[PDB]
Order: structure tokens, then C-alpha cells, then sequence
RNA sequence: GAGACUCUGGCAUGCUAACUAGUUACGCGACCCCGGUCGGCGUAACUUCUUAGAGGGACAAGUGGCGUUCA
């Protein structure tokens, strides 16, 4: 009988399956267009 | 009325040059990097037969060299390397009096102060050791700190401003106080992951490169940006010459050394024989670092081969 | 030998493809790109990752990809349909037309036209394909 | 002992005269004595498949 | 399923460290011609060696042809 994964480790591994590759999608990163300051500190 | 010339070369190098550090004291020896695990320890002759001759070899990391540095005062160097910690090389017997032992992640960074007697190190951990001669980490920063990462962190020559600039792979010039230890400003704006900062010599701008390829100036006068020089191809490396009003840097296949009175690119020197010129890679251009004078510069490239470039007239 | 698994590549392709960016060329260096952004567990998986990662972003420096929608060719494309030439090809001075659309066009409503040709007729028949 | 304790250019003249010599003063032999395995008389071969 | 994984080998003069592990500095003693030798004796720190936990470490990294210059 193959057990699932849990992270609570009880039953199996904290780890991920080694195989399973769970990627997720990114952020949507915006490129800064002008150099700027806000100088405080 | 003056152009730069290859005064010699130094070969010794099986994988490729990944820091070369430089000392003013010193003008005849040079400490170079490679991606095997050594650090060749040269002997600039700069004679009829050879331009330099390796003098001592500072073995110890245990895998790829990936950082090195030599103080202002030049009988002693700290490296840098993946086993995440430096080690102060004594260079004139060539081997390690005081290994800094401390950084969690890789370390990017390492500064002395203009006395050379305090140590700050940063690390891709959102971290920034801070330490003495004798070697104690007296406070670093963990909980308390960016969101993002800090690939480099260097020092403004001048003394009495007491500030440090660094840039990261968030595309940020950060500006910090050492006075006050919290960041002075920050500066959004540029696109693409900065590789290296320089301040000039009279202390009034100060370049900058990085992913844009883009030698954008900073100024010490006002902490202001004033205006960007286009280094082109990666900026791998940057660095001002002390005895002229220049700004050396790494654009890819060869260096640039723009003048700040007239805005506008002098020349480009690249080597005709280029001998990747058939579905191959160029020698990018990666490290470089002007002599005391700033007659001689030391520049080491992706081919495995630290180029010195002497100024003619 | 060393060849990638499709574990490997689809990660390889997922990594440039998300960050085409942060990635480059060299393995050791977008090696601590990709161990940052991606917690990979094993060694060995961070660097066959980057390897594959590192090869492939020099595949699409040197050129664009077939079987992929990038993004940057999608406004390249846009750009190059905005591309405008300074005349239309179809403006023409004089346009050549052959005795039956003549016949056919005098027949019509449509009898004179200033910028019409009724040209020669192609003389010498041969037109089909030999035999055999 | 030249590249530790004198100048480098004494170690790379020996080594170089080393290398164009021969190479395995410089590869390793990572040579090892192998194991004998179970299911077999001796070191490779599986038990021995008799006929008759 | 292969691969992946787990363990082992290896790169770590780096982290954490040890009179049930040793260490480097010397000196003595018998003899051989100042020293050399000795599991004969003494001077402390430390972990280079030793032992083993945590981490870290190499990836087709370089090039040529060939290939959608892709794999
Ligand atoms: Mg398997």
C-alpha cells in the first residue's frame, strides 16, 4: 500500500516527492523605467 | 593624444578568471582567481622575456574560486570562495594567517574601512557581518532585513564621507551610512542585474554597470544621479584611474575608457584576431583593476587570460 | 551519458521560459539564480537544472525558438505588422491585362479604363508536363 | 615544496617536464581490487548453470 | 519501470569539536660519528592529522564540425 505524502511526517515524509516537481506560476515583476529617489534615513 | 596598448599578458590560467585583485603599494604583483581552486600569485617582471612569472600559489579552497582581494596596504589579501568563508592570505609567504569563518551564504562582498582595520562582509543572506581585526562578528543583521538580495557591497575612497554603495540582482544601487548604518537611499530605475560600482577619483560621480550595460553615474557632490555612458555588452567589471579623470570598463570583448567632459564614447580597442569568430564565443570581458598610477590596468577575461593595458602617451 | 530526463527538461524549458531574464549562459553562476528562486532538494537536481538551464538560454541568445510563443516575439510581431512600407505594392502606373478580361470587361459595364494593357498573347504552346 | 615555500615558475618547470613525460604521474589510478559476489564461484560469473 | 531516491567513495587545512585520538614548539638520557634513534621522561594550547554531526561541493564548465545551429 502506497501512503500518501504529509507534511505532518506521521504517516510519511515531510519531503515532497522527490519526482513531483509542484512548480509554480510568477509574479508579475514590473521593470523600474526611471531612476528615482525618495532619500530618508 | 593617447591610446591604450597590450603590454604583455599573463598566462597561467586553466579554467577562467573568475577575480583578480590588485594592491597599490605593490605596482609588480598581482593575486588572480581561476575556476579551478587556486590562486596564482604572479610576478609582474614586465621584461623583454616574460611580463610576469608565477611567484607562490595559495592553495586551500576546496572547490571553484570565486572572489579575491588585496588591502590598500598590500603584504596581506583576503579571498573569498563557495565554501561560503574568506581566508586572509599572508602574501609574501603565501599562506593564511586568520580565516573569517562566519557568512551563511556565499560571500559577494567584502570591505575594509579606510583605515583597513574594521571588516564588513555581506552575503546573499539577508545579512551584513560586521567585525574587527581580531575577528568577531560584533552584529549582523537576520530578522531585520531585505526582502530581496544583496549581491555586492563596496566603500567611497573618500574618508570623510564614511558611505557605501551596493548593488544586488534586484536591479537596486542601495546607499548606505556606515554612520548611521541604515540605508541612505535607495534607487529605482534601473532594469536588468548590476554587476559592479566605482567612484572616481576627484569624489564628485561615480559609475555604475550592470545588466544594461550602462555606466550610470551617481554624484558624490549631491547624491544625485547625473548621466549614463553605455558600456553595452555585460558590464562585468568597472573601475577609475587615479591619476586621470577616467572610468575603465569591462563592455564584453574589450574595455572602454570614457572621458566625462565630452560625454560621448571615445573608441572600442578589440583585438583583430579574434580566433572565436565561427559559431563560438568571444573572450567576454570580466574583471579589471588600474595600477597606483592607473598607467597600467590589469584586466582578466572568460578566456583564461589576465590582459594588462598600459597607457601610451 | 549524460542526458536529461524529461524532469530535467521540462524544468529546463519552465525555467527559461518564466525568467528568461535572470538566467544566462553560465552554469555556476545561474546556479545560485536558480537555487534561490527554485528550492531544489538535491544537489545533483540544482545543478543538471542549471546545466540544461544554461545551454538552453545560450540556444534562444543565439536565436529564436520554433515550437514556443515568447512574449518578446509577440510584440516583435506586432511591431514588424506595423512595419509600413512608403507605397502599397498594388498601387501601380500601368496595370497589364490579357484580351479576354478586355473582351469581358467591354462586354461589361466597365468598357474604358485609363491604366489597362491588353497585352500580347503568349505565343508557342507548350505548357503541359511531359508524359512518362 | 617549490610552489609552496620558493616561486612558482620552479613548479610549473618541474611539472611541465612532468606532464610532457607522462601522464599518469598526474592521473590518478582510481584503480580498485574488486569484490567476489554472492550467487557465483568466483568474482563475476552467476551461479554456474548446469546442464545434465 | 529506467531515472529519481537512500547509503557509500571523493572537494572541503571551512562550521561544530575530543586524556578511551592525538598535535606542533623544545629539552634531557644510553650509544654512534652538535645532532640521529627510542611504544625512555617533562613543558601548553589546538584540532593540521584522527574521529563524525550539521552545512556546503560539478555542472557538459570550454571549443570545433554536425543538427531547425534545437536535443
Ligand atoms: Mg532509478
Amino acid at each position: 500500500i502506497m501512503l500518501p505524502w504529509d507534511p505532518s511526517g506521521k504517516i510519511g515524509p515531510k519531503k515532497p516527492l522527490p519526482d513531483h516537481v509542484s512548480i509554480v506560476e510568477p509574479k508579475d515583476e514590473i521593470l523600474p523605467t526611471t531612476p528615482i529617489s525618495e532619500q530618508k534615513g | 593624444t593617447e591610446q591604450m596598448t597590450l603590454r604583455g599578458t599573463l598566462k597561467g590560467h586553466n579554467g577562467w578568471v573568475t577575480q583578480i585583485a590588485t594592491t597599490p603599494q605593490f605596482p609588480d604583483m598581482i593575486l588572480s582567481a581561476s575556476r579551478d581552486k587556486t590562486i596564482i600569485m604572479w610576478k609582474l617582471t614586465r621584461d623583454e622575456t616574460n611580463y610576469g612569472i608565477p611567484q607562490r600559489a595559495l592553495r586551500g579552497h576546496s572547490h571553484f574560486v570565486s572572489d579575491v582581494v588585496i588591502s590598500s596596504d598590500g603584504q596581506f589579501a583576503l579571498s573569498g570562495s563557495w565554501d561560503g568563508t574568506l581566508r586572509l592570505w599572508d602574501l609574501t609567504t603565501g599562506t593564511t594567517t586568520r580565516r573569517f569563518v562566519g557568512h551563511t551564504k556565499d560571500v559577494l562582498s567584502v570591505a575594509f574601512s579606510s583605515d583597513n582595520r574594521q571588516i564588513v562582509s555581506g552575503s546573499r543572506d539577508k545579512t551584513i557581518k560586521l567585525w574587527n581585526t581580531l575577528g568577531v562578528c560584533k552584529y549582523t543583521v537576520q530578522d531585520e532585513s531585505h526582502s530581496e538580495w544583496v549581491s555586492c557591497v563596496r566603500f567611497s575612497p573618500n574618508s570623510s564621507n564614511p558611505i557605501i554603495v551596493s548593488c544586488g540582482w534586484d536591479k537596486l544601487v542601495k546607499v548606505w551610512n556606515l554612520a548611521n548604518c541604515k540605508l541612505k537611499t535607495n534607487h529605482i530605475g534601473h532594469t536588468g542585474y548590476l554587476n559592479t560600482v566605482t567612484v572616481s577619483p576627484d569624489g564628485s560621480l561615480c559609475a555604475s554597470g550592470g545588466k544594461d550595460g550602462q555606466a550610470m553615474l551617481w554624484d558624490l557632490n549631491e547624491g544625485k544621479h547625473l548621466y549614463t555612458l553605455d558600456g553595452g555588452d555585460i558590464i562585468n567589471a568597472l573601475c577609475f584611474s587615479p591619476n586621470r579623470y577616467w572610468l575603465c570598463a569591462a563592455t564584453g570583448p574589450s574595455i572602454k575608457i570614457w572621458d566625462l567632459e565630452g560625454k560621448i564614447i571615445v573608441d572600442e580597442l578589440k583585438q583583430e584576431v579574434i580566433s572565436t569568430s565561427s559559431k563560438a564565443e568571444p573572450p567576454q570581458c570580466t574583471s579589471l583593476a588600474w595600477s597606483a598610477d592607473g598607467q597600467t590596468l590589469f584586466a582578466g577575461y572568460t578566456d583564461n587570460l589576465v590582459r594588462v593595458w598600459q597607457v601610451t602617451i | 551519458g549524460r542526458v536529461r530526463t524529461k524532469t530535467v527538461k521540462k524544468a529546463a524549458r519552465v525555467i527559461i521560459e518564466k525568467y528568461y531574464t535572470r538566467l544566462g549562459n553560465d552554469f555556476h553562476t545561474n546556479k545560485r539564480v536558480c537555487e534561490e528562486i527554485a528550492i531544489i532538494p538535491s544537489k545533483k537536481l540544482r545543478n543538471k537544472i542549471a546545466g540544461y538551464v544554461t545551454h538552453l538560454m545560450k540556444r534562444i541568445q543565439r536565436g529564436p525558438v520554433r515550437g514556443i510563443s515568447i512574449k518578446l516575439q509577440e510584440e516583435e510581431r506586432e511591431r514588424r505588422d506595423n512595419y509600413v512600407p512608403e507605397v502599397s505594392a498594388l498601387d501601380q502606373e500601368i496595370i497589364e491585362v490579357d484580351p479576354d478580361t478586355k473582351e469581358m470587361l467591354k462586354l461589361l459595364d466597365f468598357g474604358s479604363l485609363s491604366n489597362l494593357q491588353v497585352t500580347q498573347p503568349t505565343v508557342g504552346m507548350n505548357f503541359k508536363t511531359p508524359r512518362g | 615544496y617549490y610552489q609552496k615555500y620558493v616561486d612558482e615558475a620552479s613548479k610549473k618547470e618541474i611539472k611541465d617536464i612532468l606532464i610532457q613525460y607522462d601522464r599518469t604521474l598526474l592521473v590518478a589510478d582510481p584503480r580498485r581490487c574488486e569484490s567476489k559476489k554472492f550467487g557465483g564461484p568466483g568474482a563475476r560469473a552467476r551461479y554456474q548453470k548446469s546442464y545434465r
